[PDB]
């Protein structure tokens, strides 16, 4: 889905949602991948989208 | 014998307020169109 996920992220960003995805937060994610994932996993207010 | 004149049965009918009822409303988000010049992701390449 990597191809369609980029279009989906464009759709979300253009409509005003701050979408966190590995390919775009590459710099921060690089510092600590697991910490980066945990930041969003622990936060209850962050909506998670599962691309099946 | 007795006459039902005074004791006649009663029918019932609600006073429906449908004539003045509000309608159900559907919401649609006004998508920021990509047909209009919306931004795009800046996939970068390197000229080495």
């Amino acid at each position: 889905t990597a191809m369609e996920v980029v279009k989906f992220v464009n759709f979300l960003l253009v409509n005003g949602f701050q979408t966190a995805i590995d390919i775009f937060e590459d710099r921060i994610r690089g510092i600590d991948i697991i910490k980066w994932m945990e930041r969003y996993l622990r936060d209850k207010t962050v909506m998670i989208i599962v691309a099946i | 014998v007795r006459e039902p004149g005074s004791q006649a049965c009663l029918a019932i009918d609600p006073l429906v307020g449908e004539e003045g009822g509000a309608a159900v409303a559907k919401l649609e988000p006004h998508l920021q169109p990509r047909g209009q010049p919306a931004p795009q992701p800046l996939h970068t390449l390197v000229l080495a």
